[PDB]
């Protein structure tokens, strides 16, 4: 069934992540790639009182995104063109349980948040489930399309802030790299908070590796 | 006051190396 | 097949190619990284497919090899010297040809 601000930031140095599975240590590394910019204009979105942000944001071949939970609001996302049954589209949530992940043509809710993402899935391409499971938080996570993988990369820290995104910056670590094969042009989030979403650009980086590999 | 080099010795998959004077140091320092 | 070392071999990993020395290293490498490179555009180091192991990629000893003579209207005798190579190798290589 179905039942129916964009505030201005700063990116600060954040959206940063590592490009490839390659290990390097003690060295500067110069390369390009969809990072987010520095110090670009950060989208925010909110969810308070009577007021849910959760519209249609167009993708661009990827996106930055970030959210600052202390009850977990924002539970996932759906990505794809139409955004309905007429074509492929791929659920990503956190199911309370276990992370689970499904492309299918997908009779969405228009209003979606009991999980009540959609009424119909059809034509199911693609489906995964995690290992079971059971402001104060921000988590970080980058979203990239290419040759029909949607890449995934994810990153956390501890935060104490009311209802802006704290300046620094923060390496993304990998996780997911879906063959989904799936048209990816629009996404929506999924809500149960505030949240905030950048565009990656192809731009040129210099990344400083240290002893461990890491990015500094 | 990269490329092969021994002081143990170690080489490089690019072809290079740099072969060491016939006077070293000490040499040259007994010379001046 | 079993991983031989210490030696110059011909190796295959599941997306690595080539010869050279495999050796035991203790490179940090990150839960998500297969291989690693060097300074310049060179492999370093893989992970093992099958044990997780990590081992770096030597290079096999190579050089330029030259002569030491008297003149041929003096003498015929002849000194070999192998350009930046340990002694230990060169002559277990010529009993190992
Ligand atoms: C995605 O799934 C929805 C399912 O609701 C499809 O919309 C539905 O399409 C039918 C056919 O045009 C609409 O009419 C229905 O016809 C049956 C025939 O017996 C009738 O029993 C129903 O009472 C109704 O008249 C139906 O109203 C419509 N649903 C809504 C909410 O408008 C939708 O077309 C599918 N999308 C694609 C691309 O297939
Ligand atoms: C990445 O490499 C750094 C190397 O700087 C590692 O950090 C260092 O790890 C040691 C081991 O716990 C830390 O404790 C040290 O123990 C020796 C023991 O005698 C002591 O003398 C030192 O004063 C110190 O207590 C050391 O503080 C730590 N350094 C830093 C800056 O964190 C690091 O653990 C490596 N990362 C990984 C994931 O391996
Ligand atoms: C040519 O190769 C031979 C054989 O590898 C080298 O002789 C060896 O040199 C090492 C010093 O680098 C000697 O000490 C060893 O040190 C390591 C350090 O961790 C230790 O684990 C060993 O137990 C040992 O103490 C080693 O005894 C010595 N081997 C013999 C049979 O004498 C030789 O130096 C190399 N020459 C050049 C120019 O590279
Ligand atoms: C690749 O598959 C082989 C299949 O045998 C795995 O070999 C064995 O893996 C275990 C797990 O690490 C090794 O450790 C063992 O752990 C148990 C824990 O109670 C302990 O009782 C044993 O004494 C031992 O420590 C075991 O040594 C290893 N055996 C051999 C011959 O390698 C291998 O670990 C798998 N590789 C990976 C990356 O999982
Ligand atoms: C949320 O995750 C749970 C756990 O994975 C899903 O429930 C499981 O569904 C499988 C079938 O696909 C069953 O065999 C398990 O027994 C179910 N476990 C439990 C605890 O119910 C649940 O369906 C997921 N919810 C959604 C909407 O996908
Ligand atoms: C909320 O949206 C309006 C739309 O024009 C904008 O002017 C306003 O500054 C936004 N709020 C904040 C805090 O930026
Ligand atoms: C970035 O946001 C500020 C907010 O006032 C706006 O004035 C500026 O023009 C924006 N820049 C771009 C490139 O959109
Ligand atoms: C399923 O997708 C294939 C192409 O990927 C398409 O030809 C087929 O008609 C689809 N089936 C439905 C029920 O949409
Ligand atoms: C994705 O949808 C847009 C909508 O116009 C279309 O232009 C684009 O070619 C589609 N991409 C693929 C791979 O089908
Ligand atoms: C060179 O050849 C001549 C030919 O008779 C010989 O007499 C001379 O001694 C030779 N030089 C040397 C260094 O042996």
């Amino acid at each position: 069934r179905c039942t129916t601000n964009y505030t201005q930031h700063t990116s600060s140095m954040r959206g940063v992540y590592y490009p490839d599975e390659i290990f390097r240590s003690d060295t500067l590394y110069l390369t390009q790639d969809l990072f987010l910019p520095f110090y670009s204009n950060v989208t925010g979105f909110h969810t308070i009182n009577h007021t849910f942000d959760n519209p249609v944001i167009p993708f661009k071949d990827g996106i930055y995104f970030a959210a600052t939970e202390k009850s977990n609001v924002v539970r996932g996302w759906v990505f794809g063109s139409t955004m309905n049954n007429k074509s492929q589209s791929v659920i990503i949530i956190n199911n309370s349980t276990n992370v689970v992940i499904r492309a299918c043509n997908f009779e969405l809710c228009d209003n979606p948040f009991h999980t009540m993402i959609f009424d119909n899935a059809f034509n199911c391409t693609f489906e995964y489930i995690s290992d079971a499971f059971s402001f104060k938080h921000l988590r970080e996570f980058v979203f990239k399309n290419k040759d029909g993988f949607l890449y995934v990369y994810k990153g956390y820290q501890p935060i104490d802030v009311v209802r802006d995104l704290p300046s620094g910056f923060n390496t993304l670590k990998p996780i997911f790299k879906l063959p989904l094969g799936i048209n990816i042009t629009n996404f929506r989030a999924i809500l149960t908070a505030a949240y905030f979403v950048g565009y990656l650009k192809p731009t040129t980086f210099m990344l400083k590796y240290d002893e461990n590999g890491t990015i500094t | 006051v990269q490329y092969g080099e021994c002081l143990i010795c170690a080489q490089k998959f690019n072809g290079l190396t740099v072969l060491p004077p016939l006077l070293t140091d000490d040499m040259i320092a007994a010379y001046t | 097949t079993d991983l031989i070392k210490n030696q110059c071999v011909n190796f295959n990993f599941n997306g690595l190619t080539g010869t050279g020395v495999l050796t035991p290293s203790s490179k940090r490498f990150q839960p998500f990284q297969q291989f690693g490179r060097d300074v310049s555009d060179f492999t370093d180091s893989v992970r093992d497919p099958k044990t997780s192991e990590i081992l770096d990629i030597s290079p096999c000893s190579f050089g330029g090899v030259s002569v030491i003579t008297p003149g041929t209207n003096a003498s015929s005798e002849v000194a070999v010297l192998y350009q930046d190579v340990n002694c230990t190798d060169v002559s277990t290589a010529i009993h190992a040809d």
